């Protein structure tokens, strides 16, 4: 199966094998056993060109794996700024909620990705979105003592 | 309780270790050639604790320099006190650990470990009365974290009756090289909780905030961060290096500071906090030193002391001052903030005064706290570790080095359990 | 003689021992190398404490033990480097790290047989050994642990001999360990049945006297030790001079200990005067005797007006006429409310040593014409045990630091057994003082 | 919750002529008076108390829970000649003289067989000792350093421990005997843990149960000052003492209903973590000698039981 092969290529960042595999009819929206698609994999592992190509050819920007993780969750978690911007440009849901009640804003804030937090806020990240323990990205910034993050999270108006 | 064997592992470990050797050599009047040139017998009274006496009245650090990366030796050797180190004490690999704990702990590190242990053995056999081991390393990388902790478990099994002490640098995204730093640090804390007696938590989050927010350094460098580290390292070892009554050795310090075996992570504090090349226009008074060393802004771990309670405190005052005024300020801090010091550990704050001030300061104070508020540093790392672990990001980088996924679950359980243990004693009452 | 052997265990024991012997040499006219001039008389009072060699050298019947060398090295190198038997200055390398369990077993076991073999060497040079005087701290790992191992071993090897203690009770002003109350309770528990009489020296009481009477801002160990050595000298003088009260070790138990477990008398010394405080008129017999009933002058912080007396001894030194002592006692009996237990005799035993009291030249204490040390067994001293028991209870309830002792071979139940013995002791003082 | 049960054995011929007097005075059926101080426990069994009466009060409910799929733990503590062997195993094949273990094993196989209609049972046994802080398999002499690991749900388990299938009460006794022959003994110099895992599969309902019964044999606390233990013996004594402290810290935390329970204090408390926590009943059986000479070591056994509460 070419679906399995495309998942491996996008993960490893093999741009050429991604092109070749798709050309032979590989499902651009194939899923592994946990529901990750080539797009979740390229977005996690920072392959910008692969993300752009998948999106240009039918990849569902808001596909969820078994845990509710969208490609945006993963790019916000890992700190890939250009990928976050490309996903948002392609209609990524800024406020997608996974199984832990996390949104991309929670993940960028936990990981200290400040530029991504600012980008997400400008695209309408919900500042009041609570995780399974009732925490917002702001509650995280204040319980952590992260003043720089607290400042950006309050700047709204 | 004479000799301490010093080990420095990885890039950070060898950077902060080098700085420690430069600072203490200047304090003891030892030049880069290993010759004594000072003007006080107090400098040499306890010189044997960190230095071996070589032939021709030379003093040589009891230091072992370790790394998997090659260019680390070159960088240390080119340094001001580079030539003071014993050449045979340099154990350096050529492959590197690629910021991976598993590479440091199981692969590249396991290939270099026995040759490090032979040098550790040569140094230990020549000791009249070995106190134990002091290791400098970071927790966020591969060598210092993975190989450093591998060395710690191997040294503990060979020397079970010696104290194991660490200066452990905690990662921060404000400083950071990678997203895998919460993995490397959590994996190392699981080792530290079990195999060290005393750990000084040197937090990069705290160092960066001091440099940026207090010292107004717009773009803090490693050299700016290390200026704070070297002040702390000098301060926390004053009692081991100069004549005194209090915490004069590693085991007396541990018996005073550690009420519960796992709760051995210390919050270091220092006053005054300065930038490199900053002119001192006045010396701080005893009341100012007391207030500042207990101030959250002066802590080397990004934790607020008011959010927890002190189990035990060691306070060191340096310079010429009144022992009566020190006594009074120390009594006042405790009595005015009494709810912040556990009532079930009476007289848990111990004070030492050392006549010799550090370089450039007429007066200084170092704080060593065992506070339940340190659970905030462990909560920060655990939260980032859990954020990454839930999504299984980069796990193959670790399991590909042999490592089982179960070791991540175990390290996560351990850190959460430590946080719960601090919380328990923070809510404990003498009813 | 009637020889007594002094044993100094750990830092406190050693440093106090240094000050005591410095003072005994001054009192008996012995030089730092053991030599004594013209007026020799074998048949000398101080022979109970000093043997005599060939060259006319008087050597203390003293042993110094520490699990670390630093303190004893100072003795081997100082003014008295040639005073003691060099084989009677014994040191290990690795100390007890403020841990009773290390002094008592894990570390102490390595040196105990050497210590007993060295004690035996001094004991063999004795024609009529009375027993031992043991100096140590309650708080240190060696002072606490090593002393109780030693006391246990001496009880087996010298069953019929008296053993006396000079125990340094902890104070937070000079304390170097958080675990000092654990070590104090464990040592008290194990030593209780092996000691016949023990003189507690509360570091806080000595510290307060140095601050209030000697005007010392921040008292050092040198300041405390010189004062303590003065008081110990006042207690031991009867053994070293040919007096009538407390002439032998057995007599301390007879006069001060009617109940075996209640063997902790209170020492009150007067007058303590600053050498820099000139010029005051000399204190009379009445003034120094009245000063014995003032809590400020006690070696231990407690209030005897709260408790009851079982025994009372007054030991004078200097220009003291017996009639003036008799008159001052009658004054005290009427004017003061000194309550004795409804079974012991309401009497004050008196001793007088006519030698002017001696001080260290250049020290903080002024040379006085007459001095007194009152030795009384009062139930009020139970307060000092209550303060220690309280600190122990606060930490033990949380098992704080217990892993250190358990890590050194101790079983946790030993903490409970020791604390029950302290509770039985507090009750013993309650039952007597009623 | 946790229950502590004290058992006094009758006096033996070796100490009858020794002229020792009975220091053991009793109150109610829960209190034992030694030297005018009382000692309250969940139940105090006198010398006259049968093996049947001892088993019913201390182990019978735990056995029912294990057969119902829940966990339970039984600890046995006592110095040498206290009565551990007699209480826990006794005359292994005799119906009256048999202790606690043959009774547990009797009751388990009496539930088994009686359910053969839709149920499929598998009885798996494990036997390990903690000696010098190492987990040694008593069923495989090659496995001398087993490690405690966690599954995906943080539950600690002993990795690679032998799991012997047992189809009869005699098979269990033979396994205990085989393991006993592998135990480090100078008087035990290690803690012993015997695991009885009762597995059941309801063929028609497709629902599975797995109840764990832990039988812990505790070596007595050693006062190392006395005995004069050195080298490996001293390392053994420290290890036994450390483990008993850890255990005391764990049961104390569970008794006070603390949010933090220090299972991480020992490898023993971590092996027993799942069976000590939550919906699990635990009994600590402490064996005492009533002799006037044993008053020291008996008051030591009594204070350990008090620590549990
Ligand atoms: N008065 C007096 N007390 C002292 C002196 N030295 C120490 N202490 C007290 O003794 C206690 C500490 O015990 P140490 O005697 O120093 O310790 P140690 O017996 O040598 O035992 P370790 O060092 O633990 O092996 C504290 O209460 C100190 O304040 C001294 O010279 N004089
Ligand atoms: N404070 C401080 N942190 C450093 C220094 N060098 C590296 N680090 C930190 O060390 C961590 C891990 O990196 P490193 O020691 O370089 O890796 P290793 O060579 O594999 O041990 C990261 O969190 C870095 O921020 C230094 O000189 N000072
Ligand atoms: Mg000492």
């Amino acid at each position: 199966d070419l679906g399995k092969k495309l998942l491996e290529a996008a993960r490893a960042g093999q741009d050429d094998e991604v092109r070749i595999l798709m050309a032979n009819g590989a499902d651009v929206n194939a899923t592994d056993a946990s529901g990750l698609t080539p797009l979740h994999l390229a977005a996690t592992y920072g392959h910008l060109e692969i993300v752009e190509v998948l999106l240009k050819h039918g990849a569902d920007v808001n596909a969820i794996d078994i845990m509710g993780s969208t490609p945006l969750h993963l790019a916000a978690l890992i700190g890939h700024l250009e990928i976050v911007e490309v996903l948002l440009k392609h209609g990524a849901d800024v406020n997608a909620v996974d199984t832990w009640g996390d949104t991309p804003l929670h993940l960028a804030a936990i990981m200290g990705h400040l530029e991504i937090v600012e980008v997400l806020l400008k695209h309408g990240a919900d500042v009041n979105a609570q995780d399974k323990f009732g925490k917002t990205a702001f509650d995280i910034s204040i319980d952590n003592g992260n003043e720089d993050l607290a400042e950006i999270l309050q700047k709204l108006n | 309780m004479r000799e301490i064997v010093h080990i420095q592992a990885g890039q950070c470990g060898n950077q902060i270790g080098a700085k420690f050797w430069e600072v203490i050599s200047d304090e003891h009047g030892i030049d880069p050639t290993g010759s004594y040139h000072g003007d006080s017998d107090l400098q040499l009274e306890r010189i044997n604790v960190y230095y071996n006496e070589a032939t021709g009245n030379k003093y040589v650090p009891r230091a072992i320099l370790v790394d998997l990366e090659p260019g680390t030796m070159d960088s240390v050797r080119s340094g001001p006190f580079g030539q003071i180190f014993r050449p045979d004490n340099f154990i350096f690999g050529q492959s590197g650990a690629g910021n991976n704990w598993a590479k440091g702990h199981y692969t590249e590190g396991a290939e270099l470990v026995d040759s490090v242990l032979d040098v550790v053995r040569k140094e230990s056999e020549s000791c009249d009365c070995l106190q134990g081991f002091q290791l400098t390393h970071s927790l966020g990388g591969g060598t210092g974290s993975g190989m450093g902790t591998l060395l710690i478990s191997k040294i503990r099994e060979e020397y079970p009756d010696r104290i194991m002490n660490t200066f452990s640098v905690m990662p921060s995204p404000k400083v950071s090289d990678t997203v895998v730093e919460p993995y490397n640090a959590t994996l190392s804390i699981h080792q530290l909780v079990e195999n060290t007696d005393e750990t000084y938590s040197i937090d990069n989050e705290a160092l960066y905030d001091i440099c940026f927010r207090t010292l107004k350094l717009t773009t803090p460098t490693y050299g700016d961060l290390n200026h704070l580290v070297s002040a702390t390292m000098s301060g926390v070892t004053t009692c081991l290096r100069f004549p005194g009554q209090l915490n004069a050795d590693l085991r007396k310090l541990a018996v005073n500071m550690v009420p519960f075996p796992r709760l051995h992570f210390f919050m270091p504090g220092f006053a005054p906090l300065t930038s490199r090349g900053s002119q001192q226009y006045r010396a701080l008074t005893v009341p100012e030193l007391t207030q500042q060393m207990f101030d959250s802004k002066n802590m080397m771990a990004a934790c607020d002391p008011r959010h927890g309670r002190y189990l035990t405190v060691a306070t060191i005052f340096r310079g010429r001052m009144s022992m009566k005024e020190v006594d009074e300020q120390m009594l006042n801090i405790q009595n005015k903030n009494s709810s912040y010091f556990v009532e079930w550990i009476p007289n848990n704050v111990k004070t030492a005064v050392c006549d010799i001030p550090p370089r450039g300061l007429k007066m200084s104070s170092t704080f060593i706290g065992n506070s339940t508020a340190i659970q905030e540093l462990f909560k920060r790392i655990s939260e980032q570790f859990t954020a990454m672990f839930r999504r299984k990001a980069f796990l193959h980088w670790y399991t590909g080095e042999g490592m089982d996924e179960m070791e991540f679950t175990e390290a996560e359980s351990n850190m959460n359990d430590l946080v719960s243990e601090y919380q328990q004693y923070q809510d404990a009452t003498a009813d | 003689m009637r020889e007594c052997i002094s044993i100094h265990v750990g830092q406190a024991g050693v440093q106090i021992g240094n000050a005591c012997w410095e003072l005994y040499c001054l009192e008996h006219g012995i030089q730092p190398d053991g030599q004594m001039p013209s007026d020799k008389t074998g048949d000398d009072s101080f022979n109970t404490f000093f043997s005599e060699t060939g060259a006319g050298k008087h050597v203390p019947r003293a042993v110094f033990v520490d699990l670390e060398p630093t303190v004893i090295d100072e003795v081997r190198t100082g003014t008295y480097r040639q005073l003691f038997h060099p084989e009677q200055l014994i040191t290990g390398k690795e100390d007890a790290a403020n841990n009773y369990a290390r002094g008592h077993y894990t570390i102490g076991k390595e040196i105990i047989d050497l210590v007993l073999d060295r004690i035996r060497k001094l004991a063999d040079q004795c024609t009529g050994l009375q027993g031992f005087l043991v100096f140590h701290s309650f708080g240190g790992g060696t002072g606490s642990g090593f002393t109780s191992l030693l006391m246990e071993r001496l009880s087996v090897d010298y069953g019929k001999k008296s053993k006396l203690e000079f125990s340094i009770y902890p104070a937070p002003q000079v304390s170097t360990a958080v675990v000092e109350p654990y070590n104090s309770i464990l040592t008290t528990h194990t030593t209780l049945e092996h000691s016949d009489c023990a003189f507690m020296v509360d570091n806080e009481a000595i510290y307060d006297i140095c601050r209030r009477n000697l005007d010392i801002e921040r008292p050092t160990y040198t300041n405390l030790n010189r004062l303590i050595s003065q008081i110990v000298s006042s207690i031991t003088a009867s053994l070293r001079f040919d007096g009538a009260l407390n002439v032998d070790l057995t007599e301390f138990q007879t006069n001060l200990v009617p109940y075996p477990r209640i063997h902790f008398p209170l020492a009150t010394y007067a007058p303590v005067i600053s050498a820099e405080k000139a010029y005051h008129e000399q204190l009379s017999v009445a003034e120094i005797t009245n000063a014995c009933f003032e809590p400020a002058n006690q070696m231990v912080k407690c209030d005897p007006r709260h408790g009851k007396y079982m025994a009372c001894c007054l030991l004078y030194r200097g220009d003291v006429v017996p009639k003036d002592v008799n008159a001052a006692i009658a004054t005290i009996k009427t004017k003061r409310s000194i309550q004795f237990v409804d079974w012991c005799p309401t009497g004050f035993k008196v001793g007088i040593n006519y030698q002017p009291p001696t001080v260290v030249p250049g020290g903080d204490l002024a040379k006085v014409q007459r001095a007194v040390c009152m030795l009384s067994n009062t139930t009020a001293i139970a307060e000092a045990w209550a303060r220690l028991d309280h600190k122990f209870d606060l930490m033990y309830a949380k098992r704080a630091f217990v892993h250190w002792y358990v890590g050194e071979g101790m079983e946790e139940g030993e903490f409970s057994e020791a604390r029950e013995d302290m509770a039985a002791l507090e009750k013993d003082y309650e039952e007597v003082g009623v | 919750n946790i229950k502590v049960m004290c058992r006094f054995r009758p006096l033996n011929e070796s100490e009858v002529n020794r002229g020792d007097k009975y220091i053991a005075k009793f109150q109610g059926e829960d209190t034992v008076v030694i030297a005018s101080k009382p000692y309250a426990f969940d139940r105090v069994f006198q010398s006259s108390t049968s093996q049947e009466q001892v088993y019913n009060d201390a182990a019978k409910k735990i056995v029912k829970d294990v057969l119902e799929g829940y966990n339970g733990t039984i600890f046995a503590y006592g110095q040498t000649s206290s009565g551990k062997t007699h209480t826990m195993e006794g005359k292994l094949h005799d119906p009256e003289g048999m202790g606690i273990i043959p009774r547990i094993v009797q009751d388990i196989f009496n539930y088994i067989y009686s359910m053969d209609e839709n149920l499929e049972f598998h009885i798996k046994v494990s036997y390990f000792e903690i000696y010098l802080d190492k987990i040694r398999d008593l069923l495989d002499v090659s496995k001398t350093n087993l490690s405690v690991h966690e599954d995906k749900n943080r539950v600690p388990y002993v990795k690679g421990a032998t799991e012997r299938f047992v189809s009869s009460p005699d098979e269990v006794m033979d396994t205990i005997d085989e393991g006993k022959s592998n135990r480090h003994v100078a008087s035990s110099r290690s803690h012993s843990i015997f695991l009885i895992n009762v597995k059941q599969e309801n063929t028609q309902t497709e629902q599975k149960l797995s109840g764990k019964l832990y039988l812990v044999d505790l070596a007595g606390s050693e006062k190392v000052s006395k005995t004069g233990a050195e080298g490996a013996v001293l390392d053994e004594a420290k290890n036994i003492n450390k483990s008993l402290s850890a255990l005391g810290n764990v049961i104390s935390a569970l008794a006070e209903g603390s949010t933090y329970v220090p299972y991480r204090d020992s490898k023993m408390t971590r092996i027993l973590q799942d069976s000590l926590g939550g919906n699990a009943r635990t009994t600590i059986v402490i064996c005492c000698s009533p002799s006037s000479y044993n008053e020291s070591e008996t008051k030591s056994t009594l204070l350990f039981g008090q620590r549990a509460k």
